[PDB]
RNA sequence: ACCGCAAAAGGCUCAUUAUAUCAGUUAUGGUUCCUUAGAUCGUUACUUGGAUAACUGUGGUAAUUCUAGAGCUAAU
RNA sequence: GAACUCUAGAUAACAUGCAGAUCGUAUGGUCUUGUACCGACGACAGAUCUUUCAAAUGUCUGCCCUAUCAACUUUUGAUGGUA
RNA sequence: UAGUCGAUAGAAUAAUGUAGGUAAGGGAAGUCGGCAAAUUAGAUCCGUAACUUCGGGAUAAGGAUUGGCUCUGAAGAUUGA
RNA sequence: UUAGUGACGCGCAUGAAUGGAUUAACGAGAUUCCUACUGUCCCUAUCUACUAUCUAGCGAAACCACAGCCAAGGGAACGGG
RNA sequence: AUGUCGGCUCUUCCUAUCAUUGUGAAGCAAAAUUCACCAAGCGUUGGAUUGUUCACCCAUGCAAGGGAACGUGAGCUGGGU
RNA sequence: GAACCCGCAGGUACGGACCAAUGGCACAAUACUUGUUCGAGCGAACAGUGGUAUGACGCUACGUCCGUUGGAUUAUGCCUG
RNA sequence: GUAACAGGCAAGGUGUUGUAAGUGGUUGAGCAGCUGCCAUACUGCGAUCCACUGAAGCUUAUCCUUUGCUUGAUGAUUCGA
């Protein structure tokens, strides 16, 4: 038998201590207790009915236990290789420093000068032909 | 209940079922994100903390993160968000909709161990199932390698082999790396100005 | 057995333990009081010594 | 699969509906117009950043479908 | 029909979009060859403006029978002014 | 204000009374019979039939609203500038 | 629905100022249906004040052949004897 | 001067037993009912109408048996008479 | 087509308990509210319990809990004779 | 039995009601009345709100409890084998 919550009054509704309204919609509200029943149905506002836990809320009344529970979460889990090269090979191109990937940058460059300049010219000279 | 728990630290992922109810019992009124010590769950759990990262129930419409409810509720939902991916523009759809926190009508958790303990369990730690794929992209490749702009990829993006098994000469996949500084683009930058000047 | 309603038959039980009521009932003038009147006598013990 | 565009109607029927609809007659200094056609942008990263689908794997409810969870990766 | 805010501006202030980190065709000029500088077409954006497909409302005039329906609208816009 | 407080009193405050009330849920099943009891009631506003001797029926029926506080308007008298 | 109402009316034993019929308004009048309502009831319960009760004081009466335990029997055919 | 009838309320018994118990009959196959027995221990009702017992209907329950103290007006009601 | 005993669960009608829950009552308890009075205020008094909302110790419902087991032997089926 | 006491409180638990008085706040639709050599306002009134205040009151007489307080502890008659 399971412990519910006064729908109205906040108050805990221990084994069967009163009673549970189910309207024909339904919408199910839980009473602890004839007053909170009474006062519910003569159509009192909650929020200005200062016996409940929905009200002391509202009216900043007790809380403590609530309001120390919220903040600070950031989460970095990982670095993704595996399947391209077999994890150490991309450990590898990973770690190798700025002053080595410069040189590879530099060099492809160099190597690459030779094929446009070659291109240009074959077509240059490629057009005189004709 | 079930639980599927997952190392994945080594992206794995492993089924285990517990029948007990004192050890299930552990879950009961903890909500999406909250801390759970594996003890007294199990033994081989020695020192495993485990976060709730999901769950689905029986009657499994699937747990939605902050609804709390213990039980289920229905839900008008919009793009994107958790439980609404919707294939039509502007489409709303109302669902049943399990809420968060941990009850008894749960047939499988979802678990993402924060810690491991003092014991290897063999399917989680020993075997890793993997970490996917290399970046492809000059820019992703910058900052897993910290390549800042000096130092660029050309051969530096992964380079698989594979096999298309029967009956090949095994080749290898490059592949494209998507906005290299590559000339073209570059020219295609000169033109915009171009016409704006010459206009 | 699962269960005795241990609430007040003195007569409409809210609260099975008082332990329960503390929990439900925040901070009343009470408890809290008897203590703020103890630090007060230490002060006035601390500036007599003094 | 993301993204963009179509799905606002073709089609059907004529119920409500009698100055209403609507035809002819017209207005918009009373307004909106994607599109297409044509023209327009010189007031310290130049090509950067990270997250997700498709994917991969694991799942949920008897179900269409709806999607949960974990790990990738794109952009007009 | 003009003291139109008209297509547009000056003076005084405003907020906040635009100005491509696109793509495909095809690459040239010129090397100090940085992989430099600068360059055509139209696809899709894009902002102002027109045009085009449109559109919503508004003018004039017209609809069957019925008085065994003669007064009707204004409870709460009815009909007009002003904002 | 004027006049009373005398209706023999005290303690208990039983039943049954008398006189005054209340009662879930159902709501006249009660009884000879709605008897007793209850609902209803003032005011202002809206709405208002059968039938009719046109006067009524009428407070028909059926509905709305009412405190307190704080403002505002309207509604008079008299000479004077 | 041995009720009521509208009909039918050879109406035992209706009926025309011996007034007959119809009827608005009116009635602490007779009667019937529905509703609202309620302790009228199902189905009982509780409460107020004053009593009943007990006590201080004060204090009758009705009635009384003799008076007062039943059953059957006989008997003026129903006995407290 | 022996407080009419019914209805309300309340009593105990009786059977010539409808139901229930245990039984015997059956042209009782089952189901069902009918007959009869020991048996009154235990049921035998809620309403519409009637003042009505009686009656007549409606509804349920396996079943809605019948009688005695013309019961019962310092108990009621006073409805019929 | 045996709702048939073994066996099982519930209810009915009756009776007796019990008030924890639930429901009912009002402490003239507490609050609110009207009219009046106490200079106003607090807090009360008076409206023969002022009204209204809630309402405990307590009582009590419609609430719930509890209601045994054999012999003698009838009816009757039977032994032996 | 100056103590296992008993009783009256106050205290505490437990209830009930629902946030007291007083004080502070332009909380507060607003309003009066005086206006500067210049900003401008303030002084009172104002249901209600908020803070002190889940408070104050009430609590069982037929609550529970008490190394707390104080107090009581000091009458009559009659009876045998």
């Amino acid at each position: 038998m399971k412990i519910g919550l006064c729908a109205f009054s906040g108050y805990k509704i221990y084994p069967g201590h009163g009673k549970t309204m189910v309207k024909i919609d339904g919408k199910s509200f839980t009473f602890l207790d004839k007053k909170c029943e009474r006062s519910y149905l003569m159509k009192r506002n909650p929020r200005k009915v200062t016996w409940t836990v929905l009200y002391r809320r509202k009216h900043r009344k007790g809380i403590e236990e609530e309001a120390s529970k919220k903040r600070t979460r950031r989460t970095q889990k990982f670095q993704r290789a595996i399947v391209g090269a077999s994890l150490a090979e991309i450990l590898a191109k990973r770690n190798m420093k700025p002053e080595v990937r410069k040189a590879q940058r530099d060099q492809a460059i160099k190597v690459a000068k030779e094929q446009k300049r070659a291109v240009k010219a074959a077509k240059k000279a490629a057009a005189p032909a004709p | 209940m079930k639980l599927n728990v997952s190392y994945p630290a080594t992206g794995c992922q492993k089924l285990f079922e517990v029948v007990d109810e004192h050890k299930l019992r552990v879950f009961y009124e903890k909500r999406m994100g909250q801390v759970v010590e594996a003890d007294i769950l199990g033994d081989e759990w020695k020192g495993y903390q485990l976060r709730i990262a999901g769950g689905n129930d029986k009657q499994g419409f699937p747990m939605k993160q902050g609804v709390l409810t213990h039980g289920r509720v229905r839900l008008l939902l919009k793009k994107g968000h958790s439980c609404y991916r919707p294939r039509r523009t502007g489409e709303r759809k109302r669902k049943s909709v399990r809420g968060c926190i941990v009850d008894a009508n749960m047939s499988v958790l979802a678990l993402v161990v924060l810690k491991k303990g003092e014991k290897d369990i063999p399917g989680l730690t020993d075997t890793t199932i993997p970490r996917r794929l290399g970046p492809k992209r000059a820019s992703k490749i910058r900052k897993l390698y910290n390549l800042s702009k000096e130092d660029d990829v050309r051969r530096f993006v992964v380079r698989r082999p594979l096999p298309a098994k029967d009956n090949k000469k095994a080749t290898s996949k490059a592949p494209k790396i998507q906005r290299l500084i590559t000339p073209v683009v570059l020219q295609r930058k000169h033109r915009r100005i171009a016409l704006k000047k010459k206009r | 057995l699962k269960f005795i309603d241990t609430s007040s038959k003195m007569g409409h039980g809210r609260f099975q333990t008082p332990a329960d009521k503390l929990a439900f009932m925040g901070p009343l003038k009470k408890d809290r009081l008897k203590e703020e009147a103890a630090a007060t006598t230490a002060a006035a013990a601390a500036a007599t010594t003094t």
